[PDB]
């Protein structure tokens, strides 16, 4: 696949993985009307939003996450105010899509997939139907690509984590585990901070920790930094019980209300 | 318009335009502008790509996609990308090359090509060539026309690769496996089209030259003409190609036992028994897992061989086009 193998002078590794400080620092700004845990809930919830609407348009899971990273990155920029977000997301994956040479979705089934989704999986924070038009979804494709500056190849855990899997001669015991922690690391800010090749060890880590896999000696021979795996994998521990304690359905209506909104013109 | 007022007018307050950067008035060389800065603190030219139709089609966004990652000395290198928001219109910004090898062959069949420079030029295709294809990218339209070169300035004779129809009519480059309607391009796809190149350039004429779906019998005929009819052995698989029994029915073996690549090169003064021509004959092998890689050819002993590439293409010369 086009681009494999050169992470260290890719524009993702080179302008997209950012600072954790900075990142909180511009974050600053919404969270003047939500809570640290309310925005990672709404974190939780979009991402969730696009995985459905992935899932609906029968997607590859590769392209649902490149979608992520488009929104991810919009939002680790501007504030929630800035375009909607029920927008954004169906707009990541329309230009994921095209990226990735699955496709263009078509206007009606880009459309009818989220106003189907939105109804269908997500009616407790949706009680309105999807109001955006095609129009609306190119002009907010625009203003993405240009937040961007372009950067649209992205690289992401799954292709490592196949790698090191079909190395250790573990694919069948601990690749379907290890793979759905990698999914679910996309709830977290973790793709804007490391390389994914270290995602996929700390993922692969707590699979093997979770299945009681003995994998010390093959960590050990690793050249990598452990102290930003072990990072990465309290970040991971932590996710399972911010899910434990998080109840989307009831809770989103609330803190999507709290959520800034669009200021009209003057 | 739903989105928020203040990060509306500040974008547009700030967005680069490329009507206030550039000047582009006439020029027109989508379509392509040859383009001068408006400010004036540069004396280099510029070229300008408008993208053919409305927003960002899938060529598109993969033009921009694999351009903006993409970093190598004969990949022509996309300087910037300007989204006009009016009229949805996207806009491409390269380095200006001043010559194309269409122009400089034609120049050179119209005058009657230095074998320094012949030799230059095909290593640096294979360079940037062999750069895509470590990345697994595929050119998928090699030919004169997309062989741009620099002029005079800081990168004086360096090849720059191009796609400048990358969006979408000539056959004389396409690789026999595509004639008999194979279903995918490859790497091999490409290495065909440089070694047509090649001899192109070693004897100014393109050698597959030919009148004017994936089927087509007269550019076959002129291959099998210059080449010979592959014997079974030469191209074992040949058989599981979609249109081998419609060659079967068109064709006879018989029709070209006096044809090859040897006898083709020889009445146009190349060579057999030189490293160009061994080169080539690498090159141009009907069955593509029998081609060479850009990498096997660049390590060929042929670059070794009095003369050596050089940076600049017209090294040891000066410029009459
Ligand atoms: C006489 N001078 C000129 O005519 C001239 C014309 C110019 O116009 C151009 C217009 C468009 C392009 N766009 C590409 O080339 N897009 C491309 C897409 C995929 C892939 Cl894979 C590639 C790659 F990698 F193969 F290179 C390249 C390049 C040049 C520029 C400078 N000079």
């Amino acid at each position: 696949k086009a681009m494999a193998g050169n992470f260290w002078q890719s524009s993702h590794y080179l302008q997209w993985i950012l600072d954790k400080q900075d990142l909180l620092k511009e974050r600053q700004k919404d969270l003047k009307f939500l809570s640290e845990e309310e925005y990672w809930k709404l974190q939780i919830f979009f991402t969730n939003v696009i995985q459905a609407l992935g899932e609906h348009l029968k997607l590859r899971q590769q392209v649902i996450a490149t979608a992520t990273v488009y929104f991810k990155r919009f939002y680790a920029r501007y504030s929630l105010k800035s375009i909607d977000p029920v927008l954004m997301a169906p707009t990541c994956v329309f230009l994921a899509s095209k990226v990735e040479e699955f496709g263009v979705v078509s206007n009606t089934r880009l459309i009818a997939a989220a106003t189907s989704v939105l109804k269908t999986r997500f009616s407790y924070a949706f009680p309105k139907e999807f109001p955006y038009r095609m129009n609306h979804i190119l002009e907010c494709e625009f203003y993405l690509l240009e937040l961007m500056d372009c950067c649209l190849i992205v690289y992401h855990p799954y292709r490592p984590l196949l790698q090191y899997v079909q190395d250790m001669g573990q694919e069948d015991m601990l690749l379907p585990l290890a793979w759905r922690i990698v999914n679910d690391t996309y709830r977290t800010d973790l793709c804007l901070l490391y390389p994914p090749f270290m995602i996929a060890l700390a993922c692969l880590h707590v699979a093997c920790v979770v299945q009681q896999k003995d994998a010390r000696q093959w960590f050990a021979e690793l050249s990598v930094d452990m102290e930003k795996i072990l990072e990465i994998i309290r970040v991971i521990l932590k996710l399972y019980e911010q899910w434990k304690n998080f109840d989307e359905r009831k809770e989103m209506a609330t803190i999507l209300s709290k959520m800034p909104k669009p200021k009209p013109p003057p | 318009d739903k989105m928020d007022y203040d990060f509306k007018v500040k974008l547009s307050s700030e967005r680069e335009r490329v009507e206030d950067l550039f000047e582009y008035e006439g020029c027109k060389v989508g379509h392509v502008y040859k383009a001068k800065r408006k400010d004036g603190k540069d004396d280099k030219d510029y070229a300008l790509k408008q993208i053919e139709g409305t927003g960002i089609s899938m060529s598109a966004c993969r033009e921009i996609a694999l351009l903006r990652e993409l970093k190598h000395p004969n990949v022509i290198s996309l300087q910037k990308v300007f989204l006009s928001h009016a009229d949805r219109k996207v806009w491409l910004l390269f380095d200006y090359a001043e010559h194309d090898l269409w122009h400089i062959i034609k120049f050179h069949r119209a005058s009657k090509l230095p074998r320094g420079m012949v030799k230059s030029l095909l290593y640096q295709i294979l360079d940037g060539i062999h750069y895509l294809h470590a990345n697994w990218v595929l050119h998928r339209d090699l030919k004169p026309a997309n062989i741009l070169v620099m002029g005079e300035g800081p990168e004086r004779g360096r090849v720059k690769i191009a796609d400048m129809g990358f969006a979408r009519v000539t056959f004389w480059y396409r690789a026999p496996e595509l004639l008999l309607g194979a279903r995918h391009y490859t790497k091999a796809i490409d290495i065909w089209a440089i070694g047509c190149i090649f001899a192109e350039l070693l004897t100014s004429e393109p050698i597959f030259h030919c009148r004017q779906n994936p089927y087509h019998h007269d550019q076959l005929d002129r291959i099998f003409n210059v080449m010979g009819f592959p014997a079974d052995k030469d191209w074992e698989d040949i058989k599981k190609m979609p249109e081998h029994s419609t060659l079967m029915k068109d064709f006879r073996r018989n029709t070209y036992t006096n044809c090859s690549l040897i006898k083709y090169m020889e009445k146009h003064k190349v060579k057999p028994d030189s490293k160009a021509f061994h080169l080539l004959q690498k090159l141009l092998t009907m069955d593509p897992i029998k081609r060479i890689t850009s990498e096997q050819a660049m390590q060929d002993p042929y670059f070794l061989e009095d003369p050596l590439p050089t940076s600049d293409v017209f090294a040891g010369c000066q410029i009459p086009y």
